[PDB]
């Protein structure tokens, strides 16, 4: 299902595939922040908010409507703050994409995986005519992407 | 030097303590008569932390034994290593609580806690500078839980800034010995949270499933379970009792081990000792609350507590704070948040 | 091997199920029917914890019994629902349900389908309700004598009738002290602000209702005053001591002067806290958490009295009584949150134990009830009786209507239904009359407990109710004669009767629809 | 009926429940009737562990006999409730309950419903209360009357020689801790016991005895004129609430920090020493510190180098008692230490008994708190003496609290019976029978007394009733001649509240027992 | 040593070289000061260091 | 209610678990008629087996 | 009950693209409470919460209700796992410990400055934070289920917030994200309490309270009512009905038995057996 609360239809969808995390910063090396004065406590929160907002604005700048996030089991791939910001910009979010069907997805809809924010450019996006979730009567929900401008052989 | 006194309450607590002291005494060379026949003086560098020396050479444990029924003291006195204790440290009543939290906490406990507080005063008067207390009890009984919790509160009032550690057994997942076990456990965790520095939760079924499969031969009674618990406690306290390459009292372990004050519950292990802040605790409480509500919605067995003086809203506050504890534990994983309630309705329109 | 399909589930079906259900219901009704009326005898029961319950209340009997047949479980559940809804009438509902279920197997054994009986019972319930509302009598709630009469008529059956004129008064006062209107128009008589404290010893005539509250606590330090005339009270929800935070705080020191310095700051903290209280110039400080010794020193220097570790419920009652409100940060303490409605604070000893009384309030909306007596069991029974009386008072205050007691209402409704049934045709005529004649089990039982001739008294009463204006005639449950309820003065609220009839009829309807049982199916 | 629902239930129906109750009540009274009076016999009780208890008290006997019965539990709870309020009269309670039930059964076995006897009980109770309201004697409560009351209440627990010793101590203590208002507050009389020097040495001390001494070998064992400082401030090593640690650079910094970490307590010790030097300039007086918290060996050394006696971890309640005896102030801080806070004591000394130490504070000016020092050669001796002391103190306190005292030895029971016999014609119906029953039960108190002295019940009772019929004097039994005697003139006195409470409790419990229809055990067998 | 937990924290090499010599010199000074009063025998109730 | 009864029972023959899941599916898709579908399926199966006993 | 069910279903009709209307049943809450007869079951034009007010000092009735829905807990702030406090100058300790108790306060005022009266939270609320609502004269409810919050926010016109942050660095709360309700009450039902929100203004909503003799009866009625709700939904969505009692089975049996004659094969027997099995 889509993590976004409210958006279930996108016409003329621009789709991008993400392999990094929209969360708080975390170096691969052991890191910790030391506080010894009361101003730093407010400063940490403010800088966290600015850091997340910058990434979300960069994503919005390219015209993306549908975002796919690949699964990550070491750090959170999507925090509540980032999801709230993405909802405020009318972007449909889908998370927990398996690491083994990325080739099939890229071959189908023509996406190019992006592992760095600097490389998130309008030419790494795929174009589809309709992206929407359907509800079968009682068996559950499903998600269909149909009408790809550059269709692969799948 | 930085003495610690040990308090045992209830049948289970007494059974565990009687083996804890037995397995400690053989390490330090003490005899069932109280004398000493050890060889290496390394055993005597930190002997005074647990034993008080009397005139004539005897060593007596710094222990107080408590219960509301005189059945267990007769066994303890008549059992092994049961004659080194001070005869004046046995405190008992005449009736018993009958697995009722309210009777232990309000009616029968209130007329006996004064004796315990007058014994701990005399045991503390003989130590140069005490550092804390050890408590052993159970969460599924009446004397162990309610009376033990009342005793914890009273000790915290009388001794403000001394450490306090507990070794509490917990209800088993798929089997409950007592019908009212969720009530007692939920009403005791509320006041275990805010009056202890650390708690060492021990489960009966988990350790009970070691003698059958690992020990290769048993059809036992509480017996060897108790001995294993005593061995775990000795492996915990070896740092206090003995000097080594790096000696550290329980505070010097807690400070490295407890970052956040209210999350101070542990799960032990043993490989012949391991102590871990595994968040698998959040699974245990989630079960207990699950039972509590299921009964409280039907007002089952409530009149047994209300008649003793308790009010209906005490249960509500206890369950609210149990939910708060569960949520606080859950906010540390961010992976269990993926298991939110599956959406069942069909309203997924504009916004 | 063992080819199976359902894994040892036990199934039963047919007429045997209906007969078993009816028999179980009647067996449940048989245990209790000796405890109805002013001549009832008590029963003593032993609980799994070793105590004793010497009681007369129907719910207190039924909730102490373990049973296996599901029909008995349904009967116990309807008993407890009756107890929770209105608080009185948990004996007559069981007997009425048993009778209404007993008068149905006669039609079930004559190849009549249960749905017909269900429809007839549902049709008769509406007429029962209408006839009950027809013979109602209004009551003026500003007449204290009539309210005392109603409460007395409610408690002439229980064990405290020997002190009725006492207990009645108590009950009335308590309710009148808790009726309370607040923002909006919502009126409530909530009974969690009327606390019953039991102290064994003394004599029962010393029981009273305090204009204030009573707690089992003592002053923290001996030099605090134990007698204050017009105190000003502040209530705290926090602890007056230095504690740890939760943000993973550590300290690293390298200089000589730091250690002692740190140890001083803690004390300074306490001082300002105490000052933030002393600025309001109070006399009593009540807190739910602990109090440090340094705080006691400062407060005593400021001539204050402190109490520790009071329960949240007691703090709420004290706030509602004296007129204060609870504060968790002393820095945000105002003058409006200081309670000045008390009139005395005293600390006494009651049999080697210290108690604290806050009394002589100007207009309290919470109270406490102090009971003395021989032992614990007697005081428990007195507590149950007082609960019954206060619930009856609340019911009459929320719905000022009255109906005759002693069996007048049952015979009036039965006569009305009998007269109405002769205007109908079809099979449903016969079940419709049955429930009517099932309402006569209430007077009959009364007669049987008095020791009189039911066969003659019942027919005399039936003949009497046939006349034009005799709707208030009933049975005198102490002598065994027929008497008008106008002169005897036994009246009960309409809500209790409505609930009794509705619950009985609906239980019968529910139990008439079962046709088979399946057991041992592993959840 | 309940058997068809719960096959494992146990039931007792109408005529069987009454038989069960009556049988159990008679069984209890048959054992407890040998305690009444100064001529009662002594019981020995041995528990599972092997400890021995010699006793004659009704409550102790009830709570230490091996019994499992429901109505026995009811009667035991009633006796406990009576004891916790009045402290005396727990045997007569059981005797009267048993006799009341037996007399009621005598009439019930002839086809009479119990409600008639219940109504008779109520009417008789009202009449008896009215009569007791006019038999009582009001006096000034001087020392001699209290001596008589205490002696009467004490001769029924111990022999005469020890009773003559305990009476003076009890009366003197109660008179000593009394103000002309503010009703008597116990807990200002501490009971301490020492195991030596056979019990005729039990004494009263106008001071305090503390069960702990000085923990430094160089402290003075005897002080002749002492200032008393009472505090609960801590002189132990204390740590920061927040986590903390030392980070040094070499050995010298380590030493500096080591000496730095003690100033917070050295300041308090210096404050105490400065005050002592200011007040006790020349080395002629003394200075004693009584603390409720711990004291280090370092602080003990620093205090003892100046000539200070210090005790650590006194009990909480002593915080009040010393202030009422020595006359100082119990303080929580040292930031305002002044000479008004100090009390005075005229003798402070120590006594060592085997492995234990005791401290005596004596010769105070006007002590409002005193100590009863129990002595004896065994442990059961001390326990029995302690129970007797409790009984005597409660008796004297109840005598003072009321303005009246009642004659004893059974005179009031005979008077009530005779007054009740002439009242029963007035009442109507069969309730008269119930009244009769009540009267007979009230005669169980004299009878037993006579039967405990070796006389015959009926002829002695007839002799007693012969008087009080021609000469209206309140006459009771003389337990060494069997002849009637005027109780007031001899000096046998009973409390008024005790009798009133006893009547109320006995009537209520017997009435509630007589109306039980059936006994049921149908719930869960165990709470598991 | 201190009652509260204490750690020797060094930031440069010279402190690391000098720590042990400082401890040894301090211990020697203490023993010589004790000996200079004329005491021939010392009796203790605890551990003796090497 | 057919669905609730068939869900609360314990069954182990596959040919009956099929009908239990049929009742559950009828409940999910529509929400009514969960008792009639079981009757219809059972009768169809019985009448078909009557023919298959003959060499059909 | 038929009138109740029809009214409840019609009260939930939603306004889609307008190609077809939709009726999302099970958005109508059903609550059980034993007590009076089953004819005293009630339909509520609004919503009903099985929750109670946070503290006994709060008001329990608001006439004109401004509602703010929140999705986070109001507790004293703690730094996350990465951040820790190390103190080398003691003088800086105290100002830190105040800040933890101040940050959350600064949030609450921001909510209360816009005139909000009722605050609903899925997380917990500390006792220190309940005093602000108590003094300001407001109702606060904690531990509200997510789905109930979604339904309330959709019905009253409010907006669910998981944080106060905006498209800039700061935190603000605007008055345009408040819902409006015409009345909010705490009602008492058979020894328990629950909450009524009446006459929401953005959209109509419904709820049902079911009274019965005991728990078994009430559960059976709820199970029965679900069937009727589903049937009415199906009837409204698809505009066709069919007779009952067995007319369809008889007609189909006759028709299929007649139609089986034209096949003239071994499928004729199977078709006849189908017709007879119907
Ligand atoms: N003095 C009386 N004479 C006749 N009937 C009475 C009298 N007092 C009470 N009753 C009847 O007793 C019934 C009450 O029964 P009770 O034993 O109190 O239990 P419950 O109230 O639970 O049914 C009432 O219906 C009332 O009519
Ligand atoms: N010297 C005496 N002569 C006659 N009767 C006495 C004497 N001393 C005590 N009694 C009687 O003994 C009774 C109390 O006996 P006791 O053994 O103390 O039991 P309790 O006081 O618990 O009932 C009193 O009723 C009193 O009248
Ligand atoms: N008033 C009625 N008259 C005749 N038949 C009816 C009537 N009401 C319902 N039915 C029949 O009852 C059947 C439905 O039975 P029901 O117990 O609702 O189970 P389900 O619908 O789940 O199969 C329908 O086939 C319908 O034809
Ligand atoms: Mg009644
Ligand atoms: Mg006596
Ligand atoms: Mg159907």
């Amino acid at each position: 299902k889509v993590s976004n609360s409210g958006i279930t239809r996108v016409e003329k969808a621009k789709i991008g595939l993400i392999q990094f995390c929209l969360s708080a910063p975390k170096t691969d090396m052991d890191n910790q922040i030391v506080v010894s004065d009361y101003a730093q406590m407010d400063r940490v929160l403010r800088e966290e908010r600015a850091y997340i907002l910058n990434l979300v604005k960069q994503i919005k700048k390219t015209g993306c409507n549908v975002l796919l996030i690949q699964k990550s089991i070491l750090r959170d791939a999507l925090s509540d703050l980032a999801l709230h910001f993405l909802n405020k910009m009318k972007i449909m979010v889908i998370k927990d994409i398996e690491r083994e069907d990325i080739e099939f997805i890229c071959k189908t809809i023509g996406t190019k995986p992006v592992a760095h924010i600097d490389q998130f450019t309008a030419d790494m996006l795929g174009s589809a005519e309709l992206a929407e979730e359907v509800n079968l009567n009682g068996s559950g929900k499903l998600l269909k992407i149909t009408g790809c401008a550059s269709p692969g052989k799948t | 030097m930085r003495e610690i006194v040990h308090i045992q309450a209830g049948q289970c607590g007494n059974q565990i303590g009687a083996k804890f002291w037995e397995v400690i005494s053989d390490e330090h060379g003490i005899d069932p008569t109280g004398t000493y026949h050890g060889d290496s003086d390394l055993q005597l560098d930190r002997i005074s932390v647990y034993y008080n020396e009397a005139t004539g050479g005897k060593y007596v444990p710094r222990a107080i034994l408590v219960d509301l029924e005189p059945g267990t003291m007769d066994s303890v006195r008549s059992g092994p290593f049961g004659q080194i204790f001070r005869p004046d440290n046995f405190v008992f009543g005449q009736s018993g609580a009958g697995n009722n939290w309210a009777k232990g906490h309000y009616t029968e406990g209130a007329e006996l806690v004064d004796s315990v507080l007058d014994v701990v005063r005399k045991e503390a008067e003989s130590c140069d500078c005490l550092q804390g207390f050890q408590l052993t009890h159970s969460l599924g009984g009446g004397t162990g839980s309610g009376m033990g919790t009342l005793l914890i509160s009273k000790i915290r009032e009388e001794y403000p800034d001394r450490i306090m550690n507990t070794f509490s057994v917990v209800p088993s997942p798929k089997v409950s010995d007592t019908v009212v076990e969720p009530y007692n456990a939920t009403l005791s965790v509320h006041q275990l949270v805010e009056n202890t520095d650390e708690t060492y939760c021990i489960d009966n079924e988990a350790l009970y499933d070691i003698c059958f499969r690992t020990l290769k031969l048993t059809t036992p009674t509480y017996g060897d379970l108790n001995h294993l618990v005593s061995a775990t406690m000795s492996g915990v306290t070896t740092c206090l009792r003995f000097p080594g390459q790096l000696n550290a009292d329980l505070r010097k372990l807690a400070v490295n081990m407890v970052p956040f004050p209210r999350l101070h519950f542990f799960m032990p292990g043993f490989a012949p000792t391991f102590i871990g802040n595994s968040t698998a605790i959040q699974e245990l409480f989630k079960r207990i609350s699950e039972q509590f509500t299921a009964m409280f919605r039907r007002k089952a067995f409530l009149h047994w507590y209300t008649g003793e003086g308790m009010d209906e809203m005490e249960f509500t506050e206890a369950e609210s704070n149990m939910n708060d504890l569960v949520s606080e534990y859950q906010q540390y994983q961010d992976a269990t948040a993926e298991e939110e309630e599956d959406f069942g309705e069909e309203a997924e329109e504009e916004a | 091997p063992v080819l199976v399909l359902s894994q040892n589930t036990k199934r039963e079906s047919g007429r045997k199920v209906q007969s078993g259900n009816i028999n179980a219901a009647k067996t449940i009704a048989d245990i209790i029917r000796t405890c109805l009326g002013p001549k009832s005898m008590m029963k003593m029961l032993l609980d799994p914890m070793g105590g004793i319950v010497m009681t007369n209340d129907g719910n207190a009997i039924l909730r102490e019994i373990q049973v296996q047949h599901p029909a008995a479980k349904s009967m116990i559940e309807i008993s407890r629902t009756q107890d929770e809804e209105v608080g009185d009438g948990t004996t007559s509902v069981i007997i009425l349900a048993g009778e209404m279920l007993s008068v149905a197997e006669h039609f079930l054994e004559q190849q009549m389908h249960p749905t017909v009986v269900i429809s007839a019972y549902r049709k008769a319930l509406d007429d029962m309700i209408s006839t009950l509302k027809k013979i109602s009598i209004p009551v003026d709630i500003s007449d204290s004598d009539m309210m005392l009469n109603i409460i007395n008529s409610s408690i002439t059956t229980k064990a405290i009738s020997r002190w009725s004129s006492l207990a009645c008064n108590i009950a009335l006062d308590a309710v009148k002290m808790v009726q309370f209107e607040e923002n909006g128009r919502k009126e409530i008589d909530i009974k969690k602000y009327a606390r019953v404290e039991k102290i064994p010893g003394g004599i029962i005539e010393d029981s009273c209702v305090l204009r204030g509250v009573m707690i089992n606590k003592d002053v923290t330090h001996p030099r605090m005053r134990r007698y204050i005339k017009n105190p000003r009270i502040v209530l705290l929800d926090s602890s007056l001591e230095y504690k740890k935070g939760e943000s993973q705080t550590d300290i690293e020191i390298t200089r000589e002067e730091d250690f002692t310095r740190i140890l001083q700051m803690e004390e300074e903290y306490i001082q300002q806290l105490c000052e933030d209280i002393i600025q309001l110039k109070p006399d009593v400080v009540i807190t739910e958490k602990g109090i440090s010794d340094l705080a006691q020193h400062y407060l005593m220097r400021a001539n204050i009295t402190a109490i520790r570790r009071v329960r949240k419920t007691d703090n709420n009652r004290i706030a509602r009584a004296c007129g204060a409100r609870i504060v968790s940060r002393p820095e945000e303490l105002r003058e409006d949150d200081v309670g000045t409605g008390a009139g005395l604070l005293e600390i006494k000893k009651i049999g080697d134990e210290y108690f604290t009384f806050i009394t002589d309030c100007k207009d309290p909306k919470a109270c406490t009830i102090l009971l003395r007596g021989a032992s614990k069991e007697i005081l428990s029974e007195v507590e149950r009786n007082l609960q019954d009386a206060m619930q009856v008072c609340r019911n009459v205050l929320l719905d000022p209507q009255l109906v005759p007691g002693g069996g007048a209402s049952e015979m009036a409704v039965a006569h009305a239904l009998t007269e109405k049934s002769k205007a109908m045709t079809g099979v449903e005529q016969w079940p419709y009359r049955a429930v009517a004649q099932a309402l006569e089990v209430i007077p009959r039982t009364l007669i049987q407990n008095c020791g009189a001739s039911t066969i003659r008294l019942l027919t005399s009463l039936r003949a009497k109710h046939t006349q034009e204006n005799c709707e208030t005639w009933g049975v005198n449950g102490e002598t065994g004669t027929l008497v008008d309820m106008k002169e005897l003065g036994i009246w009960e609220p309409l809500a209790v009767k409505l609930q009794t009839y509705k619950t009985a009829v609906e239980t019968a309807v529910l139990l008439l629809r079962i046709d088979d049982i399946v057991s041992g199916h592993k959840k | 009926a309940v058997k068809t629902l719960n096959p494992k239930a146990e039931v007792a129906r109408a005529q069987a429940a009454l038989a069960v109750n009556i049988s159990a009540a008679r069984g209890l009274q048959d054992v407890l009737r040998t305690n009444l009076g100064p001529k009662g016999t002594m019981k020995m009780l041995v528990s599972g562990a092997g400890d021995i208890k010699l006793t004659k008290d009704g409550n102790v006997l009830l709570h230490e006999m091996q019994i499992q019965h429901p109505t026995a539990s009811l009667i035991a709870k009633v006796a406990t409730a009576q004891d916790d309020i009045t402290g005396d009269g727990t045997t007569s309670n059981v005797l009267i309950i048993g006799e009341l039930l037996k007399q009621a059964d005598l009439y019930i076995s002839e086809g009479l419903h119990p409600r008639i006897i219940t109504e008779g009980f109520e009417a008789a109770k009202e009449k008896a209360l009215q009569f007791l309201e006019e038999v009582k004697v009001s006096r000034e409560m001087d020392r001699e009357t209290l001596i008589d009351v205490a002696r009467t209440s004490l001769r029924t627990k111990v022999h005469a020689e020890l009773a003559d010793v305990l009476t003076e101590a009890v009366v003197d203590s109660i008179l000593a801790i009394k103000k002309q208002d503010e009703p008597i507050d116990l807990f200002m009389i501490e009971i301490m016991e020492m195991k030596h020097k056979s019990e005729t040495d039990t004494s009263l001390i106008r001071g305090l005895v503390l069960d702990h001494g000085a923990r430094h070998p160089d402290m003075k064992k005897r002080v002749e004129d002492a200032y008393i400082l009472t505090c609960n401030v801590s002189l132990e090593y204390e740590k920061t609430e927040v986590n903390s640690g030392f980070f040094y650079k070499s050995a010298e910094e380590r030493e500096k920090l080591v000496k730095a970490e003690r100033k917070f307590i050295e300041d308090r010790v210096k404050k105490i020493i400065e005050l002592k030097r200011k007040v006790c300039g020349d080395s002629d007086k003394g200075f004693v510190v009584i603390n409720q918290k711990g004291i280090d060996p370092f602080s003990l050394d620093a205090l003892s180098k100046e000539g200070i006696v210090a005790l650590r971890r006194a009990k909480r309640r002593n915080m009040e008692r010393l202030t009422l005896a020595c006359g100082g102030v119990a303080l929580n801080s040292f930031d305002d230490l002044s000479p008004d806070c100090l009390g005075h004591a005229g003798l402070v000394y120590e006594y060592t008994l085997g492995e234990e130490k005791f401290t005596f504070i004596e010769k105070c000016n006007n002590p409002r708190s005193v100590t009863l020092l129990i002595k004896g050669p065994n442990k059961h001796t001390l326990t029995q003496i302690k129970d007797a002391v409790r009984d005597g103190l409660r008796a004297v306190k109840n005598a003072i609290d009321d303005g009246c005292v009642v004659p004893g030895a059974g005179a009031v029971e005979v008077a009530m019976a005779e007054a009740l016999i002439k009242h029963k014609p007035s009442v109507k119906g069969r309730a008269q029978l119930g009244v009769q029953a009540f009267a007979d039960a009230l005669l169980i108190i004299p009878k037993v007394l006579a039967q405990n002295s070796g006389f015959d019940l009926q002829e002695t009772l007839v002799k007693i009733q012969a008087e009080h019929s021609e000469s209206g004097q309140l006459v009771g039994v003389d337990l060494n001649t069997g002849e009637p005697m005027v109780a007031a003139e001899v000096g046998v006195w009973d409390n008024y509240c005790v009798k009133k409470q006893l009547l109320h409790s006995c009537t209520v419990i017997a009435t509630n027992i007589l109306l039980v229809d059936e006994i049921m055990r149908a719930g869960m067998s165990f709470l598991k | 040593i201190t009652e509260t937990k204490g750690t020797v924290l060094i930031k440069t090499a010279e402190e690391l070289m000098n720590f042990s010599k400082g401890e040894e010199n301090l211990m020697d000074a203490q023993v010589k000061a004790i000996a200079d009063t004329g005491a021939n025998v010392v009796v203790t109730g605890g551990k003796v260091a090497d | 209610d057919g669905a609730t009864i068939l869900k609360l029972l314990e069954v182990e023959h596959p040919a009956a678990k099929v009908l239990c899941e049929l009742a559950d599916l009828q409940d999910k898709e529509v929400g009514d008629g969960t008792t009639s579908v079981v009757i219809i399926a059972a009768e169809l199966l019985k009448n078909a087996d009557e023919l298959v006993k003959q060499k059909i | 009950f038929a009138n109740m069910v029809v009214d409840a279903v019609l009260a939930i009709k939603y306004t889609d693209i307008r190609g077809q209307p939709r009726y999302p049943v099970n958005s109508v809450n059903i609550l059980k409470a034993h007590g009076r007869s089953q004819m005293e079951s009630m339909l509520i034009s609004g919503y009903a919460l099985n929750c109670v007010v946070g503290s006994q000092g709060m008001p329990k009735r608001i006439v004109n209700a401004k509602i703010a829905c929140l999705d986070f807990s109001l507790q004293k702030t703690k730094m996350k796992l990465g951040v820790q406090v190390v103190i080398t100058d003691p003088e800086k300790l105290d100002q830190i410990r105040q800040r933890e108790s101040d940050i959350t306060k600064e949030r609450i005022q921001k909510i209360l400055a816009t005139g909000a009266n009722v605050i609903l939270t899925t997380g917990g609320i500390d006792d220190m934070c309940l005093k602000y609502f108590v003094e300001a004269g407001a109702m606060a409810v904690r531990r509200v289920l997510k789905r109930d919050l979604k339904r309330i926010a959709k019905a009253s016109g409010a907006t669910i917030l998981s944080t106060l942050a905006n498209l800039e660095g700061e935190e603000t709360f605007e008055a345009a994200m408040l819902g409006q309700a015409e009345e909010v009450v705490q009602e008492r039902i058979c020894d328990d309490e629950l909450i009524l929100i009446k006459n929401t203004k953005a959209r109509t909503s419904a709820s049902i309270i079911l009274r019965g003799a005991n728990d078994f009866m009430c559960d059976e009625m709820e199970r029965s009512l679900h069937d009727a709700l589903c049937v009415v939904k199906r009837v409204l969505e698809s505009k066709s009905v069919v007779p009952g009692g067995g007319a369809v089975e008889a007609a189909l049996s006759i028709y299929l038995e007649n139609y089986a004659t034209s096949m003239g094969s071994r499928e004729q027997l199977a078709i006849a057996e189908f017709a007879r099995s119907l």
